[PDB]
């Protein structure tokens, strides 16, 4: 809103009021506006709901990843904690029970603050933290990244929309109290207890069949929730702010609208089914009332009882000014030198997280990918990967190998890929709109090569200190279909290094179809950047196993995995015997 | 030589809402029915210092706060002698 | 035609869905019981794990001063078997049906691992399907699992090593009579070999064996 | 309807081990290097109360401590006014 002001004045035909100036300074920001990414995001192949993937025609898994790097910069604990909160709700809005969370951390040292953040929150809501990243390097020192990925399971005959379908409907706001939360007006503590009461409250409203549409209240709050609920429906809404559950009754109308208070949710239902929805909230210790009315005219009316404060067209809010793309075309696969990333033990970080709650975790973290189940059905496998060390030398091939090496880790357990979830953590997009394109086109092409679509995404730009940008890191989140019985559990066997030391895309699909011919055969595969990490040897010791091998030194960009079978692997790719895994 | 007993009373700042203390405030007034308006729940750290004067002792406690015990962003504090 | 069991859903409990499931596949007929409910009709009262009332002042203390305490105590004196797991143990020590207290782990924060235990006592309605000293693999998830002995209490389960720094490596204790069980390791997780082990479905087979 | 500000200092018994506190003593002597021996860690609860007089107000605080706030097993408390 430093230059986008002049573009707003010509669409309104006058000067904006104090209510409108604060509304569009948050709605047309780079967080919930997407000005430098909206046009690239349409070019990427998607999967009529954005965030859900069909698994068994009976069930469907809902997953998304958000980036809370900015509130984690000022305060680590209450930042990462706040992060798990806003992503858990974006999954619950689809009517799914949050079944798995991931934490993609990128710091200078294992900051006890960010770690304890995801812990005290994730464990308090009974959602297992079944894995995550821990890329430690002094390049992130003054700019840490925290990408939390929440996942949930849901029946297809109980799925919830994310838009208001017809007029004559009402939007109900419930959850925690709505106060003054938006080094002063930006720091807030999360209430993981209210979040659990919000989950069990919402999921009873779903089974009661009273949810016809819903949206989370994270960034922007009541404004960015009720406006985006009628913007994807092409309809409108009349918002009464006197009906919003206030904590401090002495709040001015604009503060009730722009309030970015947590633990709140938005539900679209009919006025006859609202008397039963508020009784479910009061039963779960939550506060709620009817705030908005869905009309036919595509306008957004905001008033406070009888007097008005703001009225602007609905589509002028959800659609931010789309910047122009600078299409990038691919260059030669460079010779990558090894960028030293401190090799740490992930056990010390996840043994602080409840990764077994729900009793649905089949494969606990340590050996990359994590496999889950649905207690009856079938299961799903999620992995989180980002080749940050390669992305530094090449903004394209580094980011492309990240999407491919992700699919490599998903086939290692025995799961056939279904979807991807992106998260762009670029530096300044105006000083270098060239590097952002090399990344977005690296994710577009890598999704056409593997034929794996993108369900949902995110982008947190402007990450700089001293003016110097952050290493372009794209975090991929895979999802795959698997049978919880046909999973690789570490047995005492001989270790084989399969694949080749060098990288060449021209024969990458030959490694994938080589891993597949080895998984349904009953072997344990391990795909990692450094082949075997400190983490792998420590998770092996917990299974009472010791590993002694001669790891063939590979180049940073490689196509190799370690296979632990009984007899010599029968595949059409280099198979060398490197050791054993006794006792 | 010499001893100096202290007690730190940490708390979340005035503007920051503490749900921990607000859930207990709501319990003591509705479930236990005791007329109690407006609780805060923080940390109280007792520590013995070995310094020189009374002046040198107080500034020791102050460095241990700004560097570890009291988070300068959301926490506020006030120390008293023992 | 099968025995009656119940899992108490306290506002904030996370391991209720795990208790129900662990009870269903082990010969019982579970039923979720909330607050203001009566526990007369049940033969086994399970006090579930998780974070009851978000552990806001102290673990399950805000749950111990709840209405169904007057109903658990009534069932305790009557002699009906009560088993409080991870968070439930913390509730029973604050209710006073169990001796001692549970404080924060010596190793500062949360522990979620597959811990090795030795059953120092069978001839207990919850551990008679085990030998005297069987080495069992059953998981945990603590941030407050440090047991502190206040009275010569009846030791049931002991860790092999040193996890929380709990006095005499205590994982599980019993009542005076022997109907109320306090447990730190989660047994509702060691029922299927998919999640990890089966050493814990014998804790349940032991309850069916008491009810002849 | 008069208000009486109180502050309850809760601490673990002088012989009950608090390694959460021995870990804090480790750091800010070896990592922050200050001469500070002998340090215990606990809770600090502030609560305002409505009653007739001050002697009947203190009775409400003393009740709340016995039956919720303080664990009489390993915690000791000392209340003061504000
Ligand atoms: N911060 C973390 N939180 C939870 N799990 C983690 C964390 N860091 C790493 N892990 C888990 O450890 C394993 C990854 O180990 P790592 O050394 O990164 O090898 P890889 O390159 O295969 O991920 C996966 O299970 C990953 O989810
Ligand atoms: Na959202």
């Amino acid at each position: 809103k430093l230059r986008y002001l002049n573009i707003l004045k010509e669409k309104l035909g006058r000067e904006p009021t104090f209510v409108e100036l604060q509304a569009f300074s948050v709605m047309w920001s780079e967080h919930c506006g997407y000005s430098h990414t909206k046009k690239y995001i349409r070019r990427l192949p998607k999967t009529g709901n954005a965030g859900v993937v069909n698994l068994d025609d009976y069930y469907s898994v809902a997953f998304k990843i958000e980036s809370h790097n900015h509130p984690s910069a000022i305060e680590p604990y209450n930042g990462a904690a706040t992060g798990v909160g806003g992503i858990i709700r974006d999954v619950l809005a689809m009517g799914a029970r949050p079944t798995a969370i991931f934490d993609s951390l990128h710091m200078s040292r294992i900051i006890d603050g960010i770690i304890e953040g995801i812990a005290d929150y994730g464990n308090s809501i009974g959602v297992p933290t079944v894995g995550g990243e821990l890329r430690i390097s002094s390049l992130y020192a003054h700019n840490p990244l925290v990408n939390v990925l929440a996942a949930g399971v849901v029946r297809n005959d109980m799925l919830v929309d994310s838009k208001a379908s017809r007029p004559g409907q009402v939007i109900v706001i419930f959850g925690g109290a709505t106060g003054r939360d938006g080094t002063k007006l930006s720091i807030q503590v999360g209430d993981p207890f209210a979040e659990k009461m919000l989950i069990e409250a919402f999921l009873e409203m779903v089974e009661e069949g009273l949810v016809e549409g819903a949206q989370d209240l994270g960034a922007g709050g009541v404004l960015s929730a009720t406006s985006e609920l009628v913007a994807k429906g092409n309809l409108g809404a009349i918002v009464h702010l006197d009906r919003v559950p206030l904590r401090e009754p002495d709040m001015e109308p604009w503060e009730i609208l722009i309030s970015e208070s947590q633990e709140r949710m938005a539900v679209v239902t009919s006025p006859q089914k609202a008397s039963r929805i508020l009784e479910i909230a009061r039963k779960h210790l939550l506060f709620g009332d009817v705030v908005a009315e869905v009309i036919e005219e595509p306008v957004y009316r905001v008033m406070y009882r009888n007097d008005l404060v703001m009225e602007v067209p609905v589509q002028l809010l959800a659609n931010a000014p789309e910047e122009d793309i600078v299409e990038y075309t691919p260059g030669k696969i460079p010779e990558f030198k090894r960028v030293e990333f401190e090799e740490v033990n992930a056990r010390e970080v996840f043994e602080q997280y409840d990764h077994m709650v729900g009793t649905d975790t089949v494969v606990p973290p340590g050996f990359g990918a994590a496999v889950m189940r649905i207690k009856r059905d079938g299961g799903y496998s999620l992995v989180t990967h980002s080749r940050a060390d390669l992305a530094l030398q090449d903004t394209y091939w580094g980011t492309l190998i990240a999407v491919l090496e992700s699919v490599r880790k998903t086939l290692s357990v025995g799961a056939e890929p279904l979807a991807i979830t992106n998260c762009v953590n670029y530096g300044d997009p105006d000083v270098d709109p060239v590097g952002l394109s090399a990344m977005m086109t690296a994710l577009k092409n890598a999704c056409e090569f593997s034929g794996v679509p993108v369900a949902s995404g995110n982008a947190s730009l402007y990450n700089t200190y001293q003016g110097k940008p952050i290493p372009p890191t794209l975090v991929v989140g895979m999802l795959g279909k698997v049978n919880p019985q046909k999973v690789a559990k570490p047995k005492p066997s001989k270790v084989f290094a399969v694949g080749w030391n060098d990288f060449e895309l021209e024969r990458e699909k030959e490694l994938w179809r080589a891993i597949r011919k080895l998984s349904e055969e009953g072997a344990f595969i391990l795909s990692s950047s450094q082949l075997l990490t400190r983490t792998h040897v420590e998770t092996f010791r917990e299974y009472g196993l010791k590993i002694e091998v001669k790891l063939p030194e590979v180049r940073p960009a490689h196509q190799m995995v370690l296979v632990f079978s009984e007899r010599t692997p029968v595949v059409d790719v280099p198979v060398k015997e490197i050791g054993t895994l006794s006792r | 030589m010499p001893l100096f007993k202290f007690a730190i009373d940490v708390q979340y700042r005035s503007n920051v809402r503490d749900p921990r203390g607000e859930t207990i405030e709501r319990v003591l007034r509705e479930e236990k029915g005791l007329p109690v308006k407006k609780l805060r729940l923080g940390k109280s750290i007792h520590l013995e210092v070995e310094a020189e004067n009374k002046e040198k002792a107080y500034e020791i406690v102050k460095k241990a706060c700004e560097e570890l015990l009291v988070n300068p962003v959301v926490e506020e504090y006030e120390v008293r002698e023992l | 035609m099968k025995p009656r069991a119940c899992v108490v859903v306290y506002p904030g409990s996370n391991c209720d869905r795990d208790a129900y499931h662990a009870l269903e596949i082990n010969g019982f007929e579970p039923s979720y019981v909330g607050l203001d409910d009566k526990l007369d009709d049940y033969e086994l009262i399970i006090l579930p794990g998780g974070f009851s009332y978000g552990d806001y002042l102290r673990p399950g203390a805000v749950a111990a001063r709840e209405k169904i305490a007057f109903e658990i105590a009534k069932a305790a004196e009557r002699g009906k078997l009560i088993m409080g797991i991870c968070n439930g143990f913390q509730i029973l020590i604050e209710m006073g049906l169990l001796k001692g207290a549970l404080l924060q782990n010596s190793s500062g924060k949360f522990i979620c691992k597959w811990v090795d235990l030795i059953v120092e006592n069978n001839d207990t309605p919850f551990t008679n399907a085990f030998e005297k000293g069987e080495k069992i693999r059953i998981p945990i998830a603590h941030g407050f699992g440090r047991y502190v002995k206040i009275d010569d209490v009846n030791v049931v389960l002991r860790y092999v090593k040193d996890v929380n720094g709990s006095d005499e490596r205590i994982a599980g204790v019993l009542n005076e009579s022997g109907n109320v069980f306090g447990l730190m390791p989660h047994p509702e997780r060691a029922v299927e070999e998919l999640i990890g082990g089966e050493d814990g479905k014998k804790v349940f087979q032991s309850i069916l064996n008491y009810l002849k």
